[PDB]
């Protein structure tokens, strides 16, 4: 709304989790730069009093900072003039059973802001709007039902007078949908499903008119056998982007359920699709399915980054996205035209390539999955070569600094029944480091990309996956947190490490920045968890436990322990 | 199955060698229970009903209360 | 042993929780001083992955640092050359029921070191010796039995080839005793009880030969009615001191059980006693009971500080101690002679004064407790004007910097039966700030004292109780952590605040210091809890809950949340 | 009761005015169960026995084991 726009245009504020409507996750603040970053020091810290994974990052509105924790989803408001005083706090009362239906740690990616309110959700499916100054609850509504395996983890997204919220739960057969609510009253505007009839999916009359070969009408049911689409997955729990001039918002729908591909023949549309939908009506103008008939859990919910750059000398409104499947996609955000579809790392073998003319991946049968067969050395793994991290873009050098994962896997599916409220996966996995690391043990990479060609400019290897993402600040710095516990700053020119600090625990969120009283501050949550930390957080030892992540991250416990909090830095 | 053989635009799925074109009646038949499949729809309807009551009440009470029914 | 002595004489090491055998908790390191303290910054941090109160402080042996957490009592070893790697760790498997019999949060005051081993205990009563380099368990024995309400919280104490350990549990009628074990095998050498026959209490033939009026033989049963002494408390869960020349170790025995004074007529010896025992045999040379027939839960387990200062003109071997009852005691540590017994604050009203001639407190009937009567405005409260904090001494100016509490109470007892394994308190309380704070709201004080006269030099008031204690470094600085989350440094001359840092959570341990590669570091645990934090830790709202502490500390949750970790600072 | 009236050195307790010199048989009689009172002693006895066994084994076998009987 107008209030949010006011904040967005205020220097030093941080009202949106992704950095702005375009989700470039950057900042023009240049007080801290390459020549003085070595002098950055800790300013203050704050514990949430909760353990488990602490994803996302705080919001800063005016002289107020809003911090969020993992389940039970507590909210703390602090006035920056005195970080030692909690102005107000909201501590939800939720049934502990809610944790049992969450696939990947009890995480929360953050808060949103709009119309003078903090918009927050709870894992148990409630969505609330609280007065930003007092914490008083203006409205509270139900969005998901844990009884059927649906929970809330993603950050809400506010555009104009609408709040976008999507439930999680594809691992439990939850049919995905983006829900739109009125910012002021909480009233349901509309709901757009990922599978089913065209009416339920909400397709515009001119849906994909520019690219008919992507598929148009009736595919939400036709690309499935029988009523399998009813428990077909496609949940969107990642990030959104919005273009005010076109009034289109963008996001990706998740993986189809179950993981056992043999139990769901068909392209399974419209799971793993990049969407361009009208904010007012929710009607899709265009949609591109990245991974037809998923066989690897490449949940297509990753960040959408909007940029305007010249493509072969021609200025074009773009949308870029690095999917779990290891492909970097760049499309015209106006009509969905496919421009770039390149592997982020040569290890990707599930596809030979993505054919730009047919618009579909050329599958390599040797790395497919199927019943009564164990696939091996499949790259990327289900964790993907990119997960929930929020990356940054430097508009001057026109570079995207991506936090990547370099993990591959072995996979064998198995038959299982669907029972509402219970897990519906159907696959046994083993995950391990990819083949390209210097010592073949490295699982993380910070890699700079040109979004118009898909070519990399430089690479920095990390022992563990770069799960949280990166932040770019005009001073020429790429900031990011590591699973092993460090907040680091790199020279954006070559990836050279210029500064670092050992936080209490690994970080799985992306750093943020703000200004207060003329000083630039960098903030980062800490508290390892999420999928990579499941073994550590739940004391698991079986290598195949945690959907196969336990074995791959067994060494993490020798570098960090759980935690939960925020650390702020400045000159 | 290389994903390039489409019987219709946007529909390029093919059964892998040795697997059935249709799983109904095959050894891979999921045999989904129609009763279980409709659970989500039943949940969303009841949920929407509860929210509607909360909104209406607030709009006609100036005060919003969640536990209302 | 000889190994420990080597570490004690190694500049920059910190092998003993209290700073040394004399427990002066100070340091000759002067790199950081009044002129540069403003430049101190955070060096690194480490989360324990556990919540609840984090008391004590880490140990530094050579280039290794050993960190401990609250229940389940985890141990982490880190090499200072790379704080990001955990060399070895010990994570006990304990029954969660253990927490149910712990009175005042599931805290752990620290580890000990001796003969190349880390000596650690577990709340469930186990005492272990682990190889300092590998973490391999050399021996593990049972010391306390939670089934009868006995648990372990205090830090072990090593002197020569003996490990001293005392169980906690007076609130459950546990009969106190100091247990001595062989450092190399863990074999029980002897144990000295706080109540019972002279043989069980282990008294030397010349016990109190210098001060017969303190009482001598047969009082461990005579000052009780019947077998009430069998469940008479007297547990020692505080700190120890040791004089190598005299070969005597010192400590204080706790409060008698139950809290209901009417249920236990008699002086209740030897609870509330300052002891001087031979380390080899455990036989007591002298013993002074500070609070005969306790009526306020003034558990006399506080820190014993040994110093050598001139009294009236002649150098004298002293022992100083600030008890829960609000009296500062200084005695000749060789024979037990009473030299000083002054109130630390004029608000103390339970006693008119302590008569140096009779050696006993002159009780004021107006502030006593008793059945069928509600005592009001009693100072100090059961939390005392001094609790488990470890204070520091500056040998230059001959000043002790004490962390005090300024809390008083209302108290009324009630009848209740004794059942092994269940709480045995029998009193309802209400606590609130003392009357002398600048705004009558302050509950903490950092007060400087001359131990030969008992007079104060300066006072700095704190909003909350100064629970953890203080550290004094030769640079002229008094360091301490607050319950609200700050680590602070004061000018030792006038108490002026020179520096502070906002840690993630309040601190309830005392700071420590060490040197590594020529640099001096300051270390402090963080993670609020202990008795003051019970309301916050267990989400209590009833003001009388938490043995009456919930009401007094109701505002703490507006300044801090739980946490668990270590923060290290340096130039 | 000001604590200054001692019947014997180190024994200065006095019943408060209105309270009994001895509580046995009075309204303040705790009536402690003899068996309940000895539970701690019985606990330590068993505990010491288990430790002795552990120490003995390690001394003869050269290897320390906690679980043993
Ligand atoms: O299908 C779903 O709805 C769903 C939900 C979530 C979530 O909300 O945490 C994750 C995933 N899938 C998933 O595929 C995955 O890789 C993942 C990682 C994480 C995380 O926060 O570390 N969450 C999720
Ligand atoms: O009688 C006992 O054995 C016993 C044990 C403990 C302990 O070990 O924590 C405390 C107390 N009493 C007690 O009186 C008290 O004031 C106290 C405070 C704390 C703390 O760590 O904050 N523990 C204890
Ligand atoms: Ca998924
Ligand atoms: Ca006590």
């Amino acid at each position: 709304d107008a209030d949010l726009d006011k904040q967005v245009n205020t220097a030093g504020a941080w009202p949106i989790a992704t950095g702005g409507y375009y989700s470039q996750h950057n900042s023009p603040l240049a007080q801290i730069n390459k020549s003085n970053v070595k002098n950055v020091k800790a300013a203050w810290s704050f514990s949430t009093g909760v353990l488990n994974g602490h994803e996302g990052a705080p919001l800063v509105i005016g002289d107020m900072m809003y911090v969020h924790s993992a389940f039970p989803n507590n909210t703390y408001a602090l006035n920056l003039n005195d970080p030692g005083k909690i102005v107000w706090q909201h501590k939800p009362k939720q049934d502990a059973s809610t944790k049992a239906v969450m696939c990947c740690d009890v995480v929360d990616r953050g808060l949103a802001y709009g119309a003078g309110q903090i918009v927050k959700k709870q894992a148990n499916g409630h969505l609330l709007a609280l007065d930003a100054k007092t914490g008083k609850i203006n409205w509270e509504v139900e969005v998901c039902d844990p009884k059927v395996g649906s929970t809330l983890t993603q950050a809400p997204f506010v555009a104009k007078d609408t709040v976008l919220m999507g439930c999680s739960g594809a691992e439990l057969g939850v049919r995905g949908a983006v829900n739109a609510f009125d910012l002021k009253t909480g009233e349901l505007k509309w709901r757009a499903f990922a599978t089913g009839s065209d009416d339920s999916v909400r397709l515009a009359k001119d849906f994909n008119s520019a690219n008919p070969h992507y598929g148009q009408f009736g595919l939400g049911t036709k690309t499935w056998e029988g009523d399998a689409w009813k428990i077909g997955g496609g949940t969107n729990w990642g990030w959104y982007a919005y273009d005010p001039k076109l009034n289109l918002f963008y996001y990706g729908s998740g993986n189809p359920a179950p993981w056992n591909e043999t139990m769901r023949p068909g392209d399974n549309k419209w799971t793993m699709t990049i969407w361009g939908r009208d904010l007012d009506t929710g009607m899709a103008k265009w949609g591109y399915q990245k991974t037809p008939h998923d066989e690897w859990d490449f949940a297509g919910v990753n960040q959408m980054v909007l940029t305007d750059q010249p493509v072969n000398g021609k200025m074009t409104p773009l949308l870029s996205h690095i999917d779990r499947n290891g492909i970097l996609y760049t499309l015209n955000r106006e009509n969905g035209n496919l421009i770039v579809a390149e592997k982020v790392d040569p290890a990707v073998n599930v596809f030979k390539k993505v054919d730009l003319k047919t618009g579909t991946p050329v599958r390599d049968p040797e790395f497919a999955t199927r019943m009564d067969h164990k696939g091996t050395n499949i790259c990327p793994s289900a964790m993907g070569f990119h997960n929930q991290g929020v990356d940054s873009y430097d508009p001057e050098s026109r570079t995207l600094y991506a936090g990547l994962n370099h993990i591959c896997m072995d996979w064998e599916p198995f038959m299982l029944p669907y029972r509402a409220g219970q897990f519906f996966v159907g696959a046994t996995l083993a995950m391990y480091p990819g083949p390209n690391g210097p010592t073949k043990k490295e699982m993380g990479q910070i890699r700079a990309f040109d979004l118009t060609t898909g070519k990399a400019k430089w690479t920095k290897w990390e022992k563990f996956a770069a799960w949280g993402g990166t932040l770019y600040t005009k001073g020429g710095l790429v900031w990011y947190a590591t699973l092993d516990g460090y907040l680091k700053a790199l020279d954006n020119k070559d990836g050279k490490e210029l500064w670092n600090f050992k936080m209490p625990s690994g970080g799985i969120g992306s750093p943020m920045t703000y200004s207060f009283k003329g000083k630039q501050y960098i903030g980062s949550m800490y508290g390892v968890g999420g999928w990579p930390g499941v073994g550590l957080v739940f004391d698991l030892t079986d290598p195949s436990a945690g959907l196969g992540a336990v074995g791959a991250f067994r060494e993490l416990q020798n570098h960090t322990q759980m935690g939960g909090g925020l650390m702020v830095f400045s000159l | 199955y290389d994903g390039q053989n489409c019987k219709e635009p946007g529909n390029c799925w093919e059964n892998k060698p040795g697997y059935p074109e249709k799983i109904a009646g095959s050894k891979y038949d999921p045999k989904h229970d129609p009763v279980e499949l409709n659970k989500q729809e039943e949940s969303i309807k009841a949920m929407d009903a509860r929210n509607a009551k909360r909104i209406a009440n607030a709009k006609s009470s100036g005060n919003f209360v969640f536990d209302v029914k």
